[PDB]
């Protein structure tokens, strides 16, 4: 699962 | 709108309270009301709008993924239409939230946003919510939804590279999300990796210009780029 | 009701899906629809109803506590009516959920519940949701709300002691929550402590009768009694 | 904070 801005 | 009778300042105040209470649906409704007052948003107000809808759609996306997984398994004993029906219900709700955000951006946040920090923020958001639509889209308008996300991200990128330093957190968060668009949506993992690596390296070389607080803001997002590169390579 | 056109079995199936997706508002609406079909609930169905509304009201209670704390601080700079207004909004929503649950119990779950396991379950739930009403009540009907909680818990206790062994998990969970009622709502910490200690000791002496699985079910709730006694003494 | 049945 890729990280996007939180 | 149900918020038409409430003062703009009161809506912003209650959005902040809702965030503290982790009542993100309320928070989103308050910020929608604030946007619909017609005045431009300050930096802090833009981040309230973003936090609210990101949490709302985040819960919907997580639920959609759970249900989609169950549905896909079911299609490998027959249990009727219920799994599909309920996945469709959550999906329709998710699409409605995305449409609401895109509607606020189109009427009329983007067209009045002239400063780089506001315009890039809103165009990134446009790309993000078309991307969430793309995550659940199947076939017919899937290509057009993907291109809408791509176009919004690209305009945001062009502005950010012209008007922002490579360590600017908005620029960094845009590059992060656009790289995930390439990897997860556009079937372009090499473009995703190249963008993440170039973004990281150009930020690295600009860190020396920053204060301690700005250095912390930028390196936090740079770590997310590196986390993805570790997953992807 | 919006669920009037859906099959009872489909509502139960979707309640289970909603639980897996952590969509507890949906889960509650599905189970409300199932209850309104008019048939009695099985043990598993009762626990779906309980899980759904406990999570919904749990989020509301947590938000209410955050907002109430902010409001109390404000009343120790003047910032207008917004904190009170929003606390009142959440409070009204919470009261509505409690009223909905109590309405289902009164129409007509309790009156058709004849077995000890169903009747005690529902009467405990009645006590619980009057207790949540009491948590936010101020003065005028506060006393009557507290007595309604007390009466429901007491009837449940009387049945459970006559009809259930001391290790029965329903009996144990009822005693746990009634003891917290005494401590937190009724200003009766000594009654709370006595109930928790006697419940724990009588369960201890009955554990030898249980299978490994039942032993695990009972000792899990007994640990909550002990956790409270550790906080209270 | 007292514990009730979860
Ligand atoms: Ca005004
Ligand atoms: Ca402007
Ligand atoms: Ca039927
Ligand atoms: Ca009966
Ligand atoms: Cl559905
Ligand atoms: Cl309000
Ligand atoms: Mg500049
Ligand atoms: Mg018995
Ligand atoms: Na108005
Ligand atoms: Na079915
Ligand atoms: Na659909
Ligand atoms: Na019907
Ligand atoms: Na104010
Ligand atoms: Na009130």
């Amino acid at each position: 699962s890729s990280n996007t801005l939180r | 709108g149900a918020m038409g009778s409430m003062e703009r300042a009161s809506l912003i105040q209650k959005a902040k309270l809702a965030e503290q209470a982790e009542r993100y649906e309320d928070m989103a409704a308050f910020m929608k009301g604030a946007v619909e007052k017609g005045e431009e948003l300050s930096c802090e107000e833009r981040n309230l709008l973003s936090v609210a809808y990101k949490n709302v759609v985040g819960g919907q996306r997580a639920a959609w993924r759970v249900l989609s997984s169950i549905e896909q398994k079911s299609n490998e004993e027959e249990k009727g239409p219920e799994v599909r029906e309920y996945r469709e219900k959550v999906e329709t709700e998710l699409q409605g939230v995305c449409d609401t955000v895109l509607g606020l951006l189109d009427s009329h946040l983007i067209k009045e946003a002239g400063d780089a920090e506001s315009r890039v923020f809103y165009l990134k958001m446009k790309g993000d919510y078309y991307r969430y639509l793309a995550e659940v889209a199947t076939g017919d308008d899937k290509k057009r939804i993907i291109d809408s996300a791509r176009s919004a991200y690209q305009e945001a990128m062009d502005i950010s590279k012209k008007e922002m330093p490579p360590t600017n957190p908005i620029r960094l968060g845009l590059a992060l999300n656009f790289s995930v668009f390439h990897y997860e949506i556009a079937n372009s993992p090499e473009e995703a990796i190249s963008l993440a690596k170039t973004t990281f390296d150009e930020a690295m070389a600009d860190l020396h210009t920053l204060s301690e607080d700005s250095y912390k803001d930028s390196t936090l997002i740079m770590q997310l780029l590196r986390d993805n590169l570790t997953l992807w390579t």
